[PDB]
């Protein structure tokens, strides 16, 4: 079942922001040997959207997607898809999707890397969730 | 109590050439008298020939009443009033009978109106037939003759296809037995406030740029047929606040499930209901 | 029992402080000023001057910083300042003759007096962006040549003396003012000219373009497109003579739109009209035919497609009436749309059970 | 000189369009325009009251020649800046006293069937607000009825009681006695009882 | 239609460069840079992004820099740069439930499971022009409240739940794509859809206002507006499972329209659909609109107003052709305008000797 | 002072860019006392345009307009009407005219006032009608395709 | 490389798809090879196919002559020089003899084409019966039929209409013997030139998206009738430079009267005819 945790992982670095990613990982003193098998390339990623939400497919433009891959000296392969131009960013993306398939960096990231840039990132979606329904409107409140 | 601007935000010759137009608008009820409507800081479509009316009526002595979907809560009606109490510092009420000029959107009060208030509709489309017609250069010409025969057949249409009449609000009305009127977007619910009102009733398009008015005691008569006379909306169910039975009431669905509950649009009349025991 | 309360205003106050944060943006980059937006963001000032209604640079400006870039809102705050503001005097009749050209071309002479100037122009350019301004960076010196500008006469003044073009003449008529009166379809040329010159340019360059289909491969030529600065000058009354109040800096369109054979008259060229604000070449050029193709009635022409229908086109060419009845469905509507329910309510209960 | 205008021009011409406003929209009954303390003689109190609320370079006013003093028209040119025509027809307010005749009063301007507002409005001076004919009112603005003794002319009187203009034509009239005025739209049904 | 033209580098160059230089103003001002753009102007970048078709704020906008804030050129400028880049993968379609709301209204009740959240608008706003803005000063701090999003489920889920309007069902259709081939008319929804997020929105602007008017009705409700986050995933063939690439800020429009009357089905109402980039909403109301409008084929009513017109409406949505169009007009056509001068020449001489 | 040459230097002050105008009136130092009879006030000026620039009139929308009087101890009434907002350049406009009025500073202000700001004007125009004449074309077509 | 984009503007998808496509019109000579590239907005109306062809076939080491009409000087094939210098950075030249690519529109240079060298025709239409035939479906089988007859009607009809065969640009041609293909609008005069050129031509339009090439030393022969043989009309006229009438001649105005003058249509072989 490690499909899912790569998957979280991946979205967790890919929802990540370029600044944070990278100060994290300088701070990590952490690397090892990799080859850029797949150089990091920007291209597009088609928007799909559902008509009502719910219905038939139709397409809504395009959003910019860089990609990268890695392979580590022991040949696992780590890859990256990001929304946006930013390739070093991309780059270290698929660093740490190769990383995190070791078995000596799988928790020791998780712990260090993955988890906290995710709660950074809730943390600072909650704090903005809380400015948006400052501007809830109130009409009916339960009286006991 | 102004701030910078003009009392009420308009100039003496705006309010002046929008005096002239209720003049002749009450001179002639029910046709709508084109007038030089100015660009205001609420955008078109969001009660500027109202709030215009309201500029050239208010005085200082006035207590502005301003409902939008029969709620002096709504964000547009709170943000219309604080307008005018920037621009004028004129008393604000939520009561009705305590109000003297009453700016509604969509609904007519609850409470009967007195004989010196005047009520304030706003209005999108001051042409009843503009539906049937899009083009003013024909509505004019029809208005003109008096062939409201169409709207005549609307309804007809609407019989055949559904049975029932399919117009809703802004349902068309006659007015002193001559000009078929648009009323506010209010609920045909409302149509039979109008008849006999003691109140000066205004209605103002401000992107349309026309005014039309009907005065005090003035015939008010929703269209119909013999056989398909004019009804009013009506719920199985009373307010779920103040249990009353004859008020406009509105739904409010309350979680993903499907509870529902209905409760009036006009929360002034709510209040009062709800305060004096129960209905 | 649900006791209603109140949470309108706390509700409008916090949605708005909200937007002014959103226009802020980021606080770690400086605030970009109105004389930049004026400066480098002209062509949009440009716009909004010529929808908005005030030729006055820093005012369009001030309207699209406030505005968070979103030029309908704009030209929609400076529509609504025009009323707070009072009409000071009426300017005489502009002569675009005397315009001290920034830029001059036309499409149907080559060798016209006073020369052709291409000036500044995104025409001939590759729509490459230009990732060098992602930083900053300082535009190339500019090359000078003759300082001294030759006499420029108009182009239909040269078709006019020529036989081919009618002389547009002044016989006096007063000017139709829609800011004073409402509009009255079917309206007089100054009526529809000013609408267009208030008109949104995105929904009249759609119609200039629906115009093309009209006809075949023969499309119409640019006669003439001058930008420049022209003299605005008054006659107050405290003295009675014509003061010079300044210069604005106005493009000015006529396109030669083909040629018609009126009865009783020698065919010759019919002519379109665009005077913007600014340097809005492609607002002016779709006016000018927008303006043409409103001409179908005093032509004695048929409205084939809706660019050609007066009312249509006119009625819908303001962008605030549009941009703001089209937003009002924001605004509640529960009243409305229960009227609606209750009839479909009883509908689907006879229809079926 | 000039006659003055309003003390309280914004003030004053809100409180008399209100009062007016009342008038008009239920025909019969009398108001006082208590905010100009001298008319602008011959003119009356309310006379010059609605010039100055209602009249302004858009709407040329014609006065009749018994009120079509001198410092009068220089003091409405002057504070209301209004055109001042010499012929009834070409007028927005006409202005008259009991010399009124059925010539002048024919030829005002009682609007088109597709802008009946582009008519005139007659600002009538009366006698009296009362003691002449007893007159009947019914339509709009009216509950039931009402009873109205204004001293009017034969030519108004003849105007408002067989309407030879039919709706939405017609001039709608004000009569004023001083400080006091009386409105009569042209939806009014009038009988002389 | 196309005259060779010779002679005219120097002069080009030197144009290209006033251009420039007039784009970047004068020079005592910083330079406009392109994050202030993208953070501050962020409703142009929102419109020229839709338009453009890349969802990247700050290639939008640098275009908009580039074009002096022009934004039919920035527009040019995105569609053109949109050539060079590769088609990396296509996304899962988006599931805008899972939307983390900024904004969310709805008109059609008074209250809804969710509440209506204002949000960042413009709404309710007095539109006097903020003269504070000439000069720097403080954004508004945020006042905060529970920092959690309530259950908000589509209105018209709630609408369907009761049997009072349809769901969109997912036929399985394969979405057209006018980006690979040209329109043909008439054309499936999702072409249309596709071609009104890429249309002017000055111009789809006016059409739905002129529905609204009366020209093609369509009994409009703003059943719902969102405007907040959403996740975009794709399944690349390298990995076998749907990997989250990050989230897009994008508004979601529901219309509820006038109900009809199926021949064997209860009556419910009909529905347009919206749908753009970032919070720019009028555009997604007017895509509602005029999307509704178009259905006409589909509920079988026949077209009474321009905006009900198929290849009236999408022929001409286009910023790029209808730009292109007028750009041509403006080019030397001096050997075209003189074969017109002859033609014109002998029927002046034929109907005047 | 005929009406020409009032024309001419309120023109000149008009078009004077407003810094200009002030740093030179304060280098000047002439500076005398009067009485603003109007306080600068800044309304709107409604543009007329001619149809194809010859034709009948139309309202080509509007533009700010900055007017100001004033008046001299010895009764001489200046004024100015300029487009913008700047009211200070307004009344500053209206104060030259009247100083210009009268021979006192009529002659000195012409010499040393009026003639130095239009030729900066005149220089600035030449120097930005070069850069453009720069971009002067001459396009040479063909026939056919 | 331009900041920002990719070598010669066009991703490497669609010059990928463009190249096998142009590797099957080779192997097919005459024959419209479909390619399905997306849509790409370009100012000037040349290049919908031709500026794709160069891009796909262009390199670092190239140098590019741009022709509009045979001319260098004019301002679309001044923007495309500009274009494909700012994109790909490759060198240009003003002479057929020393270019590796010569891009061009509705002409062949009067030089003759050498070895090693790659010509590309912008191509409005590349089907010639589209003016015939509305339906395509038709028109693809009735390759494969050889049912050339049908565009032979104008050619029959164009003499019977005019006296004489009128058509002097985008004459039909049938290539390799099989495949009928039209070029581009180039002159009767510069149909010959097609016949075994040492060069390889391509074609490509846009607005339809099919592109077709002649390899070097194919037989192409202009369709006419034995009785009626595809003949050029000589010039009489010189040109107003040079003086030479051996080589195609254009108009150019001078004045707004209709005053104008014959010149060369190829001004680099204009230049060579002038410095001898
Ligand atoms: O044109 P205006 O400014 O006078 O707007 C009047 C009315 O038009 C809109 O339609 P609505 O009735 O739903 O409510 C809005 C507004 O109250
Ligand atoms: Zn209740
Ligand atoms: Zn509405
Ligand atoms: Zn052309
Ligand atoms: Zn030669």
């Amino acid at each position: 079942a490690d499909t899912a945790t790569r998957q979280h992982w991946m979205s967790v670095l890919a929802h990540s922001q370029p600044a944070e990613l990278a100060a994290r990982l300088n701070a990590l003193n952490i690397t090892a040997d990799y080859e850029v098998i797949r150089a990091a390339e920007t291209g597009l990623v088609q928007i799909q959207a559902r008509m009502g939400g719910t219905g038939e497919r139709f397409f809504a433009g395009d959003a910019t997607l860089t990609r990268a891959a890695v392979r580590l000296t022991d040949g696992t392969l780590g890859y990256s898809w990001v929304l946006g131009r930013d390739k070093q960013h991309a780059e270290r993306c698929a660093l740490i999707d190769a990383l995190m398939q070791q078995s000596r960096h799988f928790q020791n990231l998780s712990e260090t890397l993955i988890a906290p840039l995710d709660a950074d990132r809730m943390a600072r979606i909650a704090a903005r969730q809380a400015e948006v329904n400052a501007s809830r409107v109130d009409f009916f409140t339960m009286v006991r | 109590n102004l701030s910078g601007y003009n009392f009420a935000y308009l100039d003496e010759q705006t309010k002046r050439m929008i005096r002239r137009a209720i003049l002749k608008a009450v001179a002639i009820p029910g046709y709508q008298v084109p007038f030089g409507g100015r660009e205001m800081p609420m955008p078109y479509g969001w009660g500027t020939g109202g709030i215009q009316l309201t500029a050239s009526v208010i005085g200082e002595s006035d207590v502005l009443k301003v409902i939008d979907q029969g709620a002096d809560d709504t964000t547009n009606a709170v943000s219309i009033r604080n307008f005018f109490k920037r621009v004028t510092g004129v008393n604000t009420t939520e009561r009705t009978d305590d109000a003297t000029l009453i700016q509604t959107r969509h609904r007519i009060p609850e409470t009967p109106l007195t004989e010196d208030q005047i009520i304030i509709f706003q209005v999108p489309i001051p042409e009843p037939l503009r539906f049937i017609e899009p083009r003013e250069t024909e509505t004019r010409t029809m208005h003109a003759l008096e062939e409201y025969g169409v709207m005549q057949v609307k309804l007809y249409e609407d019989i055949a296809r559904f049975g029932h009449i399919a117009t809703t609000y802004a349902y068309p009305v006659k007015v002193n037995g001559r000009y078929v009127m648009d009323p506010s977007p209010i609920p045909k619910f409302d149509n039979p406030k109008m008849d006999m009102m003691p109140a000066l009733q205004l209605f103002g398009a401000g992107r349309e740029k026309r005014i039309y008015a009907v005065p005090p005691f003035t015939r008010v008569e929703s269209l119909d047929f013999d056989d398909h006379p004019f009804t009013v909306q009506q719920w199985d169910e009373p307010c779920a606040i103040c249990g009353s039975t004859h008020s406009y009431l509105d739904e409010v669905v309350l979680d993903d499930a499907g509870n529902r509950m209905f409760v009036c649009s006009d929360t002034d009349y709510c209040r009062q209901q709800s305060e004096a025991k129960n209905q | 029992m649900y006791v209603a309360v109140k949470g309108g205003e706390k509700a409008i106050d916090a949605a708005h402080a909200l937007q002014e944060s959103r226009r802020r943006g980021d606080t770690d980059l400086p605030e970009l000023s109105v004389a930049q937006i004026e400066q480098q963001l002209n062509l949009a000032v440009d716009r909004v001057m010529t929808e908005g209604g005030i030729a006055d640079r820093e005012l369009a400006a001030l309207a699209l910083k406030q505005a968070s870039g979103d030029n309908v809102e704009a030209i929609f705050l400076l529509r609504a300042y025009r009323t707070t503001l009072a009409k000071l005097a009426v300017s005489e009749p502009l002569d675009t003759t005397g315009m001290r050209l920034e830029r001059r071309i036309s499409a149907v002479y080559k060798d016209i007096p006073g020369g052709q100037l291409l000036g500044p122009t995104y025409d001939y350019t590759h729509r490459l962006l230009d990732f060098t301004l992602l930083a900053n960076g300082e535009a190339p010196t500019l090359t000078t040549a003759d300082s001294e500008q030759q006499p420029s006469p108009h182009v239909f003044s040269l078709l006019a003396r020529q036989g081919l073009a009618k002389f547009e003449e002044d016989s006096g008529a007063q000017p139709d003012d829609i800011t004073r009166t409402p509009p009255v379809y079917p309206c007089s040329r100054s009526s529809r000219l000013q609408q267009l010159m208030r008109g949104d340019e995105g929904y009249l360059l759609a119609l200039a373009y629906s115009t093309q289909r009209g006809y075949g491969r023969n499309h119409p030529f640019a006669g003439e497109i001058r930008s420049g600065y022209i003299d605005v000058s008054i006659v107050p009354e405290e003295l009675g003579f014509a003061v010079n109040v300044g210069e604005l800096l106005m493009t000015e369109c006529e396109m030669v739109n083909g040629f018609i054979d009126p009865p009783d008259e020698p065919p010759h060229f019919t002519r379109g009209y665009g005077l913007v604000f600014g340097m809005s070449e492609r607002k002016a050029m779709a006016m000018a035919l927008v303006d043409r193709a409103l001409q179908a009635p005093e032509y004695g022409e048929h409205a084939t497609g809706p660019a050609q229908d007066e009312e249509f086109v006119l009625a819908h060419a303001d962008n605030v009436e549009a941009a703001g009845f089209v937003s009002h469905l924001k605004l509640p509507h529960y009243v409305d749309f229960q009227a609606e329910l209750e009839l479909l309510k009883r509908l689907q209960q006879e229809k079926n059970h | 000189t000039l006659e003055t205008a309003f003390m309280l021009p914004v003030q004053d011409a809100q409180h008399s369009f209100r009062r007016l406003l009342k008038a008009m929209s239920e025909p019969g009954v009398i108001v006082a325009l208590h905010q100009l303390k001298r008319g602008w003689q011959p003119l009356n109190i309310a006379t010059t009251s609605v010039l100055l609320t209602l009249a302004d370079n858009d709407t040329p006013v014609w006065l009749s020649t018994p009120l079509n003093n001198d410092i009068v028209n220089q003091s409405l040119r002057f504070h209301t800046n209004a055109p001042l025509v010499s012929q009834p027809e070409q007028a927005t307010f006409a202005v008259t006293d009991e010399a009124i005749s059925s010539e002048q009063l024919n030829a005002l301007s009682t609007g088109t069937a597709v802008a009946p507002e582009a008519g005139a409005t007659l600002i009538l001076q009366v006698a009296s607000l009362s003691g002449g004919r007893m007159l009947r009112l019914t339509g709009a603005g009216i509950a039931e009825e009402r009873m109205i003794a204004p001293q009017l002319p034969e030519c108004i009187l003849h105007e408002l009681t067989e309407r030879p203009h039919p709706f939405p034509l017609g001039i709608d009239l004000i009569l004023t006695c001083g400080e006091r005025l009386l409105a009569i739209p042209r939806t009014t049904h009038v009988e002389v009882c």
